[PDB]
C-alpha cells in the first residue's frame, strides 16, 4: 500500500509569513501514460468535512485563494501558503488516489502565532434552575487570550478548591487568532449552599497580577 | 447545489452493527461513485472503499473487508456503507465523499460504540454579569449538561447571532455524559433591549432547547401532587387504601377529591392541612376501596385543586402496576 | 341452527348398560355420520367409533369394540350409543359430534358408574358477615351439599345476578357423595334491600331448590402501621418523602416519631388524627429526606406510640427495595 | 395407531404476549394424492364441547378471531396465537383425522398471567339449618387471587385441624384471569358444639403475612 509522510507533525508561524507543508509518497505517483501526478491536498478545521484544495499535485480548485499552492512530482510533494492568515489554521492533508487504497498522510497540524492578549474574564453562578436538580455548576470564562497557557484557581469562602473543575478550549479563532477557555466548578447544591465566597483567579502571561471576578451567594 | 447529506450520529452496542446514509442531491446519483473514509478519534483517515451507484461496481480496502458493506439505492439516490460487530476502536466518524476528487463530503456521522443509553441534554443559562457590571459589553451563554452522546449543536437567536459567539468542545464527565458551553459576548447596550435564545439540538436523543438566556431577575405555591399505592401489608385485608399525597402548597386552601372511570369515587378521607417545615403545607388524603377492585388493575385518579395550579387543577392517576 | 342434544347425565350400576342419545337437529340427519368421544375427567380425548345414519355404515375403535354399540333412528333424527356391562373405568364424559370435521359437539353427558343411588342435593346458605362491616362489598352464598350423582347446576336470582358469581367445583367426599358452593359477591348496600336467592337443579334426582340467602340474624382499638415509599414521580425532585399510615385506631390520642440509625429522624410532620367511616382514626406522617438518603437504601422506620398497643409501642421499617 | 404429541403440557403467558403450541404426530398426515395435511385444532374450556379453530392443519375456521393460525406439514405443526387475550385461557387440542382411530394429543393448557393478586377472605359459620341435620360445614372463601398456589389451615380453639377439610379452585377468571378457592371443614353437630374458636388460615404470595378470618361459636 503506498504510504504518505507529511512533515512536520505541526508547525506554528506568524500572521504574513510563508509556510511549506511536505508531503512524501513510498511510491511514485506520476503516472508515465500521462504525465500526471495522483496527489491532493486537504485542508481540515476542527469537525469539519475536510476540504479540497489542490488537486493533480497542482491544480488549485475553484474558490483556493491564491497564496495556496501545490508542486512536486513523483515522490515529493509540497503544499505552500505565500503569506499565512488567520483563517489558514487548520490541518492540512495529503492523499493518494494512484492506486487503491486510497491512502492519506498523518497531516500537519498549522497554528499562528500571535502578540500577548490578556483574557477578558467572566464567571456565572449556577442557575436556579440547576439547583432545582440537586447539582451547581459555576462557570467561568476566559474570553480570547493569547498565549494558550492560562491558569484558573478557584475559591470557595477564600478556601482552595482542588480536583472538581474542569477546563475546556477553544480552537485558536479563525479571525484574531485567540483562544478562550472555561472553568466548571461542580459540586452538590447541598455543598453549594453551605458555603458562600465563589472565586475565580485568572493568571494569564497579558496580565500584569492576577484577576479575580467573584459572587457572593445570593439572586443579588 | 451538489449536497452529500449523512444520517445522524449514534450509540452502538458493542457486538451490534450500524447502518449509515449518505443521501446524494444535486447531480446523478449514478454519475460518480461514493467513497467511505473512517476518521478516527480527532485522528486519521482512513478510506474504507466505494461503491459505484449505477454499475453496481464496488471496491473494499482490505483493512474494511469484513467489517464493512457497501450498497446504493438509487432510486433513493442514497448510499449506505453497514458496519459489522462494532468495538471501541470503530468509534469513529465515518464520512461519505464523491468520486476520485474528493470535491464534495458528507458532514460526518459519529459512530460511538458504547453500553451507555443516548441522553438528552440539559440546558441551563449563563446569564449577564449584568449592565454595566462588564462595561462595554458583557458575556452571556448556554450550558448544556448531562447529555450523551456526542455530539449536539447550539446557535444562537437561530443563527443571526454569530459573531462573538463561543461553543466550547465537551466534556466526558466523571459521571459518563458529556458537557459544554457556549458564550457570546454583546454590548451592556443591547443587553435587556435585545432578547438573547441559544438553540440547542442532540439528535441522538431528538431534543431541542432553546433556553433563552435572560438578565438575571431579582406568595402562592404550587402543589405537588404523588400518589401512592397501599402499603404491601395492607394487602392482606379485604379493602385497600389509596393515598394521595398534596405538598409544598401555599395558602392552605386546597380540594382534593378521587375518581375512578368517569364516576367519582365516594368513600376517602382528605386530612386538614398541615404546615410544613419549610412554611408551605402538605396533606394527604385516603380513597378506601375494596381490595379486589385495586387488583383489578383501573386507574384512580386524585383531582386537586388549587389557586397555584395551571389551571387551578391538577390530577394525577394510580393503578396496580405490572411490575417485572 | 345447527344442533346436537345429548340424552341426560345418569348413574349406572357396575355391569348394566346404558344408552345414550343424539338428537340432531337444523339439517339433514343422513348427511354426515355421528362420531362418538369419551373423555375422562380431564385425561386425552378417546374416539369411540362413528356410525353413519342413511347407509347405516359404522366404524369402531378396537378400544370400544365390545364395550359400545352404535345405531341411529333416521326417523326420529337421533343417533345412538350403547354402553355394556360399565366398570368405574367406563365414569367419564361421553360427547356425540357429527361428520370428520368436528365443527359440531353435543353437550356431553356424563355416565357415573356406580352401586350408589342417586340422591337430592340439600341447599343451605352461606349468610354475609354484617352490613356495613364490609363497608363496601360483602360475600354470601349457598352452599348445595351431599347430592349424587353429578352434575348439578346453581344460577343467582334466576340469572339475573351473574356478574361476580362463583360456582365452585364439586368435592366427592369421603362419604361418597358431591358437595359444592356457590358464592358472590355484592354491595353492602343492596346487601338487606336487594334479595339474593340461588336456584339450585340437579336433574338425576329431579330435585329444585331456590334457597334465598338473608342476612344473618343478629373501646380501645390497635392502630395498624403501614410503611409507603415515596412515588416513583417524586423520585424527580432532590428530597422524597417518607409516609408512615397509621389507621383503625381509638382513642385519638396517638404519637408518631421516624428515627433512622440510632438515630431519631427530624424532618417530619404528622397529621392530626381524622375520623374514619368507621368510628376510628387514622393519620399520615411525612419523614422528609434527601433524595440520596433513600436511594443509599438506609432504613428508616415510624414508631407510633398508643394505649392499645402491646407494649404502647410499635415500630415499622422502610426502605428502598431492591426489586427484580 | 396414530399418536399424537403435545408440547408443553402447559404455559403462562402475559396479556398480549405471542404463543406458539407445538403438536407432533407420529406418522405423517400428509397426503401425497392432494397435498392436505390431516389434523385440527381444538380449544376447549372447562366442562364446555370443544370447539375446532383450525382444520386442514392451517385453515381457520369461519368465526375464529385472527389473533389464532396453525401452520406445519407431515409430522409437525403448531397453533401460535400472535397476541394472546384474557379469553384465550383454555386447553388446546390437536387432532388427525388421516386415519381411524381418530387420535388426539394430551393437550396444552395456556395460563394467563396477571400480575400478584392477593385473596380477599372470608368465613361463614355453618347455618342453623343444616345444624338441625346434625352436622356442621364451615366455608372459607379464598377470592380472586393469582398465581393458583395458597394454602388454608383450620384451626378450632386454636388447635390445628387435619384432613377434614376440602378445597375446591375454579377456572381462572375469563377477565381478570384470577382464581378463588373453597375450603370446607367438615365436622358432627356434636363435635362443633363442643369446640369455640373457629379460624381460617390464608397463606398466598402477595400476603407480605398470613391472614386470617375467623368467629367463635356463640357470637352473633
Amino acid at each position: 500500500d503506498i504510504v504518505m509522510s507529511q512533515s512536520p507533525d505541526s508547525l506554528a508561524v506568524s500572521l504574513g509569513e510563508r509556510v511549506t507543508l511536505n508531503c512524501k509518497s513510498s511510491q511514485s505517483l506520476l503516472y508515465s501514460g500521462n504525465q500526471k501526478n495522483y496527489l491532493a491536498w486537504y485542508q481540515q478545521k476542527p469537525g469539519q468535512s475536510p476540504k479540497l484544495l489542490i488537486y493533480w499535485a497542482s491544480a488549485r480548485e475553484s474558490g483556493v485563494p491564491d497564496r495556496f499552492s501545490g508542486s512536486g512530482s513523483g515522490t515529493d510533494f509540497t503544499l505552500t501558503i505565500s503569506s499565512v492568515q488567520a483563517e489558514d489554521v487548520a490541518v492540512y492533508y495529503c492523499q493518494q488516489y494512484y492506486s487503491y487504497p486510497l491512502t492519506f498522510g498523518a497531516g500537519t497540524k498549522l497554528e499562528l502565532k500571535r502578540t500577548v492578549a490578556a483574557p477578558s474574564v467572566f464567571i456565572f453562578p449556577p442557575s436556579d434552575e440547576q439547583l432545582k436538580s440537586g447539582t451547581a455548576s459555576v462557570v467561568c470564562l476566559l474570553n480570547n487570550f493569547y498565549p494558550r497557557e492560562a491558569k484558573v484557581q478557584w475559591k470557595v469562602d477564600n478556601a482552595l478548591q482542588s480536583g472538581n473543575s474542569q477546563e475546556s478550549v477553544t480552537e485558536q479563532d479563525s479571525k484574531d487568532s485567540t483562544y478562550s477557555l472555561s472553568s466548571t466548578l461542580t459540586l452538590s447544591k447541598a455543598d453549594y449552599e453551605k458555603h458562600k465566597v465563589y472565586a475565580c483567579e485568572v493568571t494569564h502571561q497579558g496580565l500584569s497580577s492576577p484577576v479575580t471576578k467573584s459572587f457572593n451567594r445570593g439572586e443579588c | 447545489q451538489v449536497q452529500l447529506v449523512q444520517s445522524g450520529a449514534e450509540v452502538v452496542k458493542p457486538g451490534a452493527s450500524v447502518k449509515i446514509s449518505c443521501k446524494a442531491s444535486g447531480y446523478t446519483f449514478t454519475d460518480h461513485a461514493i467513497h467511505w473514509v473512517k476518521q478516527n478519534p480527532g485522528q486519521r483517515l482512513e478510506w474504507i472503499g466505494y461503491f459505484s451507484p449505477g454499475n453496481d461496481d464496488f471496491k473494499y480496502n482490505e483493512r474494511f473487508k469484513g467489517k464493512a458493506t457497501l450498497t446504493a439505492d438509487t432510486s433513493a439516490s442514497t448510499a449506505y456503507v453497514e458496519l459489522s460487530s462494532l468495538r471501541s476502536e470503530d468509534t469513529a466518524v465515518y464520512f461519505c465523499t464523491r468520486s476520485l476528487n474528493m470535491a464534495y463530503w458528507g458532514q460526518g456521522t459519529l459512530v460511538t460504540v458504547s453500553s451507555a443509553s443516548t441522553k438528552g441534554p440539559s440546558v441551563f443559562p449563563l446569564a449577564p454579569s449584568s449592565k454595566s457590571t462588564s462595561g462595554g459589553t458583557a458575556a452571556l451563554g448556554c450550558l448544556v449538561k448531562d447529555y450523551f452522546p456526542e455530539p449536539v449543536t447550539v446557535s444562537w437567536n437561530s443563527g443571526a447571532l454569530t459573531s462573538g459567539v463561543h461553543t466550547f468542545p465537551a466534556v466526558l464527565q466523571s459521571s459518563g455524559l458529556y458537557s459544554l458551553s457556549s458564550v457570546v459576548t454583546v454590548p451592556s447596550s443591547s443587553l435587556g433591549t435585545q432578547t438573547y435564545i441559544c438553540n440547542v439540538n442532540h439528535k441522538p436523543s431528538n431534543t431541542k432547547v432553546d433556553k433563552k438566556v435572560e438578565p438575571k431577575s431579582c406568595q402562592p405555591r404550587e402543589p405537588q401532587v404523588y400518589t401512592l399505592p397501599p402499603s404491601r401489608d395492607e394487602l392482606t385485608k379485604n379493602q385497600v387504601s389509596l393515598t394521595c399525597l398534596v405538598k409544598g402548597f401555599y395558602p392552605s386552601d386546597i380540594a382534593v377529591e378521587w375518581e375512578s372511570n368517569g364516576q367519582p369515587e365516594n368513600n376517602y378521607k382528605t386530612t386538614p392541612p398541615v404546615l410544613d417545615s419549610d412554611g408551605s403545607f402538605f396533606l394527604y388524603s385516603k380513597l378506601t376501596v375494596d381490595k379486589s377492585r385495586w387488583q383489578q388493575g383501573n386507574v384512580f385518579s386524585c383531582s386537586v385543586m388549587h389557586e397555584a395550579l395551571h389551571n387551578h387543577y391538577t390530577q394525577k392517576s394510580l393503578s396496580l402496576s405490572p411490575g417485572k
